[PDB]
RNA sequence: CUACCCUUGGUCAGGUUGAAGCUGGAGGACCGAAUCGGUAAGCGUUGAAAAGCUUUCGAAUGAAC
RNA sequence: GAUCAGGGUUAGUCGGGGCCUAAGGAUAAGCCGAAUGGCGAUUCCGAUGGAAGAACCGGUUAAUAUUCCGGUACUGAUAC
RNA sequence: CCUUUACUAUAGCUUUACAUUGUAUUGGAUACUAACUCGCGGGCGAGGACAGUGUAUGGUGGGU
């Protein structure tokens, strides 16, 4: 599944539109990768595929609070 | 319910006028050779040798009408009994 | 190490076939060979990827041992044998503990031999050695691209490369095709050219000996219809245009090379 | 992104500080190894100790 | 001459057959149409 | 069905010629049945047949069937 | 070779199947992907092939015959 | 249905910017390794903030 683990973000359907208002269809896709990190609460290391908007979140609240928050809400299962 | 109906037939009667010990029955499609020796055994009260068998599907009977209604009677199984030389069963 | 036929019927005329004088066993090693599958040019999906591939005899695979790792241990040639896998012509070792294998018979390898791999292994042909440990100007094949992969280049046959210049953690190596370029000084590399060089002086004489190599026909694009190929069409024949292929790729002169790959570091000269 | 420095550190130092680094240096770098952590209020009020 | 139809038994139920049908979404998707017509023959499994 | 491919099986009367290495027995070699085709003519054209029949013809150890 | 009724196909060894694997197919761990799903082993399935378990001649019926009968063989289990 | 220097689009390829993406010396280079990538065997190598990918953008694009 090609589902960010941190914040939910999948892929959205929307349209190319030219010059002369020719629409297409085209899908808008999310800058996901995947990522080891070091975990310090737990003393090991996760890898987890996350969007850069995930890894933004990480790098504010904490890996440890961001992993809470994700599976609270259904997004890292 | 092993044992549906003996086999009485001019085929048979001529096999069974030469081998005494010989007789046929018919007998549910699906029993096996060792099962066939052990009823014909538990009823009769014989000493059975040898049994072979054949299976029969039914003969179809397509009647007309508004066309081809199809038809068939059961499928059965014969059984070939012979018995220990020098026995013999009865069908009255 | 060729032999030339008498033109009895036409299809002799042109043929010249090797003379397979290098051989000294006629069948090959139980244990070393595995039936091998055909494909028709056909991928996983069954969809046909790569024309002009199929039929052909039935071959079984023989396990070239590319590597090299028996590293200290002798070993003995046996025998030179033909491989229908592969240009070159390959040995049979028997090894001085009860390993056997096949390598790429090197030009002058000859039944008798001992053979040796390993850092500490003297520079002679067919013998393994890093090219930190092989002297300058050598003639050299087999040669790793990466140290403990295995040899990827320089084994067809009648190939060799030549060892140039040491630059410290890189050699400096000259490859058939002309391109000069840099190498890590821990790969390996075999002592010699490679084998059977009058390879490429054979003729095949007629259309039936592509098909028992397992080659299909080819068809030119002038002689097919537009719906086909760019180059089809007209009434009479035509030139077709500028020479492309069925995709439209330009098929006299575009490069292909992907102008930012990372190994342009290491390629000092280039020819191909 | 604000770390907690746990250790005194090549150029930026002075262990048990606020300070803000880029996120790379932080997420890839300090923290793996074990010469800050992150700075959270959770963390920040548990370094507003000083006793010293 | 050689005609379109040249039957082969392991042939017909390997492309047609009930266990075929019920391997894919599609196939099944040609059971449930069979089904709610009421067709008396299913599949070639049942003329056999 | 047909086009191509993959795996696994089968088939090819008889005669002739005489390469490499007096001998030897090669070949998308020769003649010719089975067989695979479909050159020419005749016939058929509410046909026996929604493409056939008769005679004739090509290949017939191979890119064969 | 039509309609109706009755009758007729007999195996330790034959042909299958039980065992094995090919092309290919379905999968496991994994990988990919709006969904439906697509891939993916040395695993399993799958003969047109391989099996170290073994039978041939004759005669009899209106209709079966290495199967029934005669003669002469062979191959597994099992008990003493 | 087919063709092209008809029009308008578009898969693909390619350019730059932002993200992934960091650190030193002297911006722009040089250098480093910890992100990231590949190989070996069951950590050691080889690269390296490039490459690849997402978004935006110019060019090309009868392949469609
Ligand atoms: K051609
Ligand atoms: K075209
Ligand atoms: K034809
Ligand atoms: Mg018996
Ligand atoms: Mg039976
Ligand atoms: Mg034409
Ligand atoms: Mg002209
Ligand atoms: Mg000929
Ligand atoms: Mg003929
Ligand atoms: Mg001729
Ligand atoms: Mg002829
Ligand atoms: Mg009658
Ligand atoms: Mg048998
Ligand atoms: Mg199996
Ligand atoms: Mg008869
Ligand atoms: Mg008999
Ligand atoms: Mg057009």
């Amino acid at each position: 599944s090609k589902i960010c683990q941190i914040t939910g973000k999948k892929a959205m359907v929307g349209n190319n539109v030219s010059h002369s208002k020719r629409r297409t269809k085209r899908v808008f896709d999310v800058n996901l990768f995947r990522k080891k990190f070091y975990w310090v609460e737990q003393d090991c290391w996760v890898v987890l595929r996350i969007s850069a908007a995930g890894l933004r979140l990480i790098n504010k609240i904490g890996l440890d609070a961001a992993i809470k928050r994700a599976a609270e809400k259904g997004f890292l299962n | 319910g092993i044992i549906i109906k003996p086999i009485i037939s001019e085929k048979m009667t001529a096999v069974t006028e030469k081998m005494s010990e010989r007789y046929g029955f018919r007998v549910s499609p699906n029993a096996n050779k060792i099962e066939i020796k052990k009823a014909v055994e538990a009823m009769y009260n014989v000493k059975v040798e040898d049994v072979n068998t054949m299976r029969y599907d039914g003969k179809r009977k397509n009647r007309y009408t508004s066309g081809l209604i199809r038809g068939k009677e059961a499928s059965f199984k014969k059984a070939i009994v012979t018995l220990k030389k020098g026995e013999t069963i009865d069908f009255f | 190490g060729i032999r030339k036929l008498k033109p009895t019927t036409p299809g002799q005329r042109h043929k010249v076939i090797g003379a397979f004088d290098k051989i000294t066993a006629s069948t090959p090693e139980k244990s070393l060979v595995v039936g091998k599958k055909k494909t028709g040019g056909r991928n996983n999906t069954g969809k046909m990827t790569m024309r002009y591939i199929g039929g052909g005899h039935k071959q079984k695979y023989r396990f070239i041992d590319f590597k090299r790792t028996k590293d200290g241990i002798p070993a003995t040639v046996k025998t030179i044998e033909y491989d229908p896998n592969r240009s070159s012509r390959i040995a049979l070792l028997y090894y001085a503990d009860g390993a056997k294998a096949y390598i790429i018979a090197p030009d002058g390898l000859e039944v008798g031999h001992t053979v040796m791999s390993g850092s500490e292994a003297a520079p002679e042909v067919g013998n393994a050695l890093p090219l930190a440990n092989i002297p300058v100007g050598t003639i050299i094949h087999n040669i790793e691209l990466r140290p403990g992969q295995g040899a990827k280049m320089v084994r067809s046959a009648g190939s060799f490369a030549q060892l140039t210049s040491r630059e410290g953690t890189y050699v400096v190596i000259k490859m058939p095709s002309g391109e000069v370029r840099r190498i890590l000084s821990t790969c390996k590399a075999t002592i010699g050219s490679v084998g059977n060089s009058d390879h490429a002086l054979e003729k095949s004489g007629k259309a039936g000996r592509s098909r028992w190599l397992g080659r299909r026909p080819h068809n030119r694009g002038v002689v097919m219809n537009p719906v086909d190929h760019p180059m089809g069409g007209g009434e009479g024949r035509q030139s077709g245009g500028h020479p492309r292929s069925r995709k439209g790729l330009y098929a006299k002169g575009l490069k292909t090379r992907a102008p930012k790959k990372h190994s342009s570091k290491y390629i000092i000269e280039r020819r191909k | 992104m604000q770390v907690i420095l746990k250790e005194d550190v090549v150029n930026l130092g002075y262990k048990d500080d606020i300070v803000t680094v880029k996120d790379g240096y932080g997420r890839n770098f300090l923290i793996p190894q074990g010469k800050a952590v992150i700075a959270s209020e959770s963390a920040k009020k548990v370094l507003a100790e000083n006793l010293r | 001459m050689k005609r379109t139809y040249q039957p082969s038994n392991r042939k017909r139920l390997n492309k047609h057959g009930f266990r075929s049908r019920m391997a894919t979404a599609n196939g099944r998707r040609v059971l449930a149409a069979r089904r709610a017509k009421g067709r008396a023959k299913l599949t070639v499994s049942d003329e056999f």
